[PDB]
């Protein structure tokens, strides 16, 4: 792969020069579709290689909901170094790929023949979509995943063109998906960031070590934290909470060029607070008015080849709306709060507004780019302050 | 979606 601008300029792409997004050297003026809709639909799905069958996952069926979390656990993206790997729960994975919308085909999984093992996947969930003046209905990619054993043989080109005829089927034209290698063409970048919540043991695993020069003792000094939450008022989403969340967060994000667009049962669902999967707190005021939130989920990873810590709790980010308490001291609290439930760390792209509190709150750079790429659109990029979308 | 890690 290319994970860097500089070895994406020495690549052909020869699949992604065959699809409707913009090479990776010319450079975005206008505003629309690279191709028009198609008004008639390939019916048939796309040839894998012998021995091989599609499957849509029914991830209502707890036994293959396991198997795709078997598939990811041991498949799925790990860091630069072969350190780590996501381990998303079969929970989260509910969460994620069942929202308001989603459809059981565009669940498409890879099966052996023989066998039955389930060796690839990738999944489609529809999303409103706001991208500079136009809205769009389109789908967010996720989750591409191909066995260790079966790549470099092609066999993720196939699923993106089937999942692609899948979404063409519903009348679905353009995606968005995100990505740590570099594509044609990615519309903006982001950088991860980290807050150490545990630095024991990120040391002792080698997810960050020592800054020189400085001691174990000085380190752990540096990363305390309170042990409560600051603001006033601030406490956990509720049901009654579900339109002020939803009218906060729609008007919070008009202020970004690429974001979602909400309806108010996708609000319950990708806010609702769930035990290991997501955290939403509100804000309310000492009118009984709810004001501000913060909300970042829960995304653990496996730590390879590591004979006493085999995993990582990490929080992530999600949305972070303020009106009346600064965003510093909103964020401030979520650390707090990632700290009283046992995360290790705490990581956030500089998108939004995060560059005015990253440096501040002791984040570190990380060693990741997320690239954010759309499909069959073409826009000017924008910077990463200017992106206010985050996935799963 | 990238697995990153302090720089
Ligand atoms: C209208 C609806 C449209 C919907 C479709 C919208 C597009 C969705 C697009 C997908 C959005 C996914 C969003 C997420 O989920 S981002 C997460 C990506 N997943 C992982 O990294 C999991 C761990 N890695 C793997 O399982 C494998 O390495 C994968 C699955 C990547 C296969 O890898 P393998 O090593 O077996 O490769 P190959 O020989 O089969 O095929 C090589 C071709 O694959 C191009 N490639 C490599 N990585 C990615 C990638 N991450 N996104 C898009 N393309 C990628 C590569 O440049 C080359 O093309 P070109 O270099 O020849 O040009
Ligand atoms: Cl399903």
């Amino acid at each position: 792969p290319a994970k860097t601008m500089e070895e994406a300029s020495k690549r052909s792409y020869q699949f992604w020069d065959t699809q409707p997004v913009p090479k990776l050297g010319e450079v975005v003026n206008t505003h629309g579709p690279v191709e028009p809709d198609k008004d008639n639909i390939r019916q048939e799905p796309y040839t894998l290689p012998q021995g091989f069958t599609w499957d849509a996952l029914d991830l209502g069926d707890r036994g293959v909901l396991k198997e795709l979390y078997t598939l990811l656990n041991e498949n799925y993206v790990e860091d630069d170094d072969n350190m780590f790997r996501f381990d998303y729960s079969p929970e989260f994975l509910l969460w994620a790929l069942r929202p308001p919308g989603w459809l059981p085909q565009w669940h498409c999984g890879v099966r052996v023949v023989s066998s039955r093992k389930l060796v690839g996947f990738i999944s489609a969930i529809p999303a409103n979509i706001h991208i500079y003046d136009t809205e769009k209905k389109m789908v967010e990619i996720n989750f591409l995943c191909v066995h260790k054993k079966l790549r470099s043989k092609r066999v993720a080109p196939v699923l993106i063109r089937e999942i692609t005829r899948r979404v063409h089927l519903e009348g679905i034209f353009q995606a968005v998906y995100t990505a740590g290698v570099v594509l044609p063409k990615p519309v903006g970048t982001c950088r991860y960031w980290h807050r150490s919540l545990n630095p024991r043991k990120l040391i002792e695993v080698k997810f960050s070590h020592l800054s020189r020069n400085m001691t174990m003792q000085r380190t752990m000094k540096l990363y305390r934290l309170p042990e409560t939450p600051k603001t006033a008022g601030l406490r956990p989403m509720e049901t009654k909470d579900i339109p002020v969340v939803h009218q906060l967060l729609t008007r919070y994000l008009k202020q970004f060029h690429l974001t979602p667009v909400m309806s108010q049962e996708e609000v319950e669902h990708w806010f609702y607070p769930q035990e290991n999967i997501i955290d939403t707190f509100v804000v309310e005021n000492a009118n009984g008015e709810v004001t501000d939130f913060l909300s970042f989920y829960t995304l653990p990873s496996t730590i390879m080849n590591h004979p006493t810590h085999k995993s990582l709790k990490a929080a992530y980010s999600f949305y972070n709306v303020h009106t009346q308490t600064p965003l510093l001291d909103l964020m401030s609290d979520a650390l707090v709060l990632a700290k009283m439930k046992g995360f290790d760390v705490f990581n956030a792209l500089d998108l939004m507004e995060n560059k005015t509190f990253l440096e501040k709150l002791k984040f570190g750079i990380g060693d990741g780019n997320l690239q954010y790429y759309l499909y069959n659109w073409k826009c000017p990029s924008m910077g990463a302050e200017k992106v206010g979308l985050v996935l799963q | 979606x990238c697995f990153s890690k302090p720089r």
